[PDB]
């Protein structure tokens, strides 16, 4: 149940006993939900609305959070033409019950551009800053992900997502105590 | 005897901790055994309270018992669980799993 | 019984501390009577170690020990007495002399 | 011997429901170690006496206040009932000399003290004692000199009771506080107390 990353960390942490990490504290929150769009003429890309359930102690200070997601081309034929292109992920303020990105308000995480198959690490710590202080007015604590294919590429190069059930996407959050470790 | 720190190995299968605890799956917390006898010497860093306590005990064996050996400080380790809400967490300072020093108190 | 702070009178003459102390004589100095038994409860403040000890103890009574009743916090008290060079000191607050809290460690 | 009742009624004020707590955690008392008077003459007419103590105040520890209690009465003297009144000024010693007290050395003027009532008067020299604790290893202080200065219509021998006397000798209370806020003092009273067990 809990991904390998998580068990990596602690192998990572144990091992370079000499250096001690930028954060004491590491979580893992897994998608709670997922909203998937297909690409179209009008807008020509993978949208993605990834809703998530973290829940940080205030008496915590988050340091950095990671989005972990699975690029694949979704076993398509004629895949073997290349594989080249980009993703970007935008924190949601206001969201909307017609398409993804075709409607709402956004503001722009990260951009990254994509080559080999496999899992990509996002820093997307300014959202989840944004999420702990909620203030309770925009619906938030989810953001949208677009998976753009280059020219003469895969067909369905998106990011694995529900209602699968092999490499989903996953949030990493690195927090320390502010009270230096009387609170926690 | 003497108040000292002695090993003592925890596997949490034993404890019925390994429900929540993923990493690791046994540690080193240590134990204080012996006994708080008179003179309480510097090496066991006695309180006030711990010196005039075993000295009724002296006086006063049928009412008054002795110090006893405790962990004094106490050292973190490195573990990986699952929250309340089965959130993943890894601590690299877990506070308070094993002994450093042991005392009379 | 169960860990919990009892009172405890210390005459300084009985533990033979009349030679130097010249107040009080004698104070309420208390005791932390009673044992550590599962299931260690907020009102003894346990420790991570306290609690593991005390699982490993119901799973290995014979080899583990469980966790003492000790004095967490220290109350001072006002003590005049001699120093070391026979120099008359008057302390408001002597620290250590009475136990405040009890817990298990 | 025993402590002066004077830190047995510091204790009893501290132990008593008062509604303020002492400024001063640490009070300690120093007796006169040895004491050179002389007598009033025709070139320095009044009494002086170069007080020796031996205070000794860890250097972990801040001293707050400082009190010298002196005794003073018209030494059993003739015609005693014709007044008591006078003056009384002490000085840290800085530079002494085997000649006469004041009428040579080094000294830094402290307090000056109107007396009328036999009995004990106190003279906050808390500034003499900080310079003893830094004492830097260059001037030999640690002691002091009083000088008893009578007034026209008063006693013939007024002056404050001290050695070679026995009876209401001169001492010193020093009221001090733990730099680190009684962590380094819980520590060397620790010590003690395993000392004493
Ligand atoms: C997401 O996590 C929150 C925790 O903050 C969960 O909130 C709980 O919801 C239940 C539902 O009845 C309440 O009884 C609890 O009191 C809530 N806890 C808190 C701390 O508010 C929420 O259920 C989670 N959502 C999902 C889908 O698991
Ligand atoms: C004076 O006080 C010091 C404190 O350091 C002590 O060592 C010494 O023995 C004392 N001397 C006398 C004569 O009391
Ligand atoms: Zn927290
Ligand atoms: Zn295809
Ligand atoms: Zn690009
Ligand atoms: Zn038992
Ligand atoms: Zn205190
Ligand atoms: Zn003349
Ligand atoms: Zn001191
Ligand atoms: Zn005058
Ligand atoms: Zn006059
Ligand atoms: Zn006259």
């Amino acid at each position: 149940e809990p991904p390998q990353y998580m068990i990596d960390l602690y192998n990572r942490y144990t091992t370079d006993k000499s250096s001690t990490p930028a954060s004491n504290i590491v979580r893992s929150f897994s998608v709670e939900d997922a909203i998937s769009t297909a690409a179209t003429e009008d807008f020509p890309f993978q949208k993605h609305i990834l809703i998530f359930n973290i829940s940080i102690p205030r008496h915590e200070q988050i340091t950095r959070a990671e989005l972990r997601l699975y690029v694949s081309c979704q076993n398509d034929v004629d895949s073997t033409h290349g594989l080249e292109g980009s993703m970007v992920v935008y924190d949601v303020l206001e969201d909307s019950e017609t398409w993804d990105q075709a409607t709402g308000t956004k503001t722009f995480l990260v951009s990254q551009d994509i080559r080999d198959e496999g899992w990509e690490t996002l820093e997307v710590s300014s959202a989840v800053k944004r999420w702990v202080r909620a203030d309770s007015t925009t619906n938030k604590n989810k953001l949208e992900v677009t998976v753009q294919s280059h020219r003469e590429s895969c067909d369905t190069l998106d990011i694995s997502v529900p209602p699968g059930s092999k490499n989903l996407p996953f949030f990493v959050v690195f927090s320390n105590d502010r009270s230096n470790g009387t609170k926690e | 005897s003497h108040c000292q720190k002695t090993s003592l190995r925890v596997n949490f299968e034993d404890i019925g901790w390994d429900s929540w605890i993923i990493a690791p799956k046994e540690y080193e917390a240590y134990e204080c055994k012996g006994g708080c006898f008179f003179p309480l010497a510097d090496d066991v860093t006695p309180t006030k309270h711990a010196i005039v306590q075993t000295l009724v005990h002296l006086k006063f064996p049928t009412k008054v018992g002795k110090a006893c050996c405790v962990p004094t400080k106490l050292s973190p380790i490195s573990v990986l669980y699952k929250d309340d809400m089965g959130v993943p967490t890894l601590k690299y300072h877990y506070e308070g799993m094993s002994v450093a020093e042991c005392g009379c108190r």
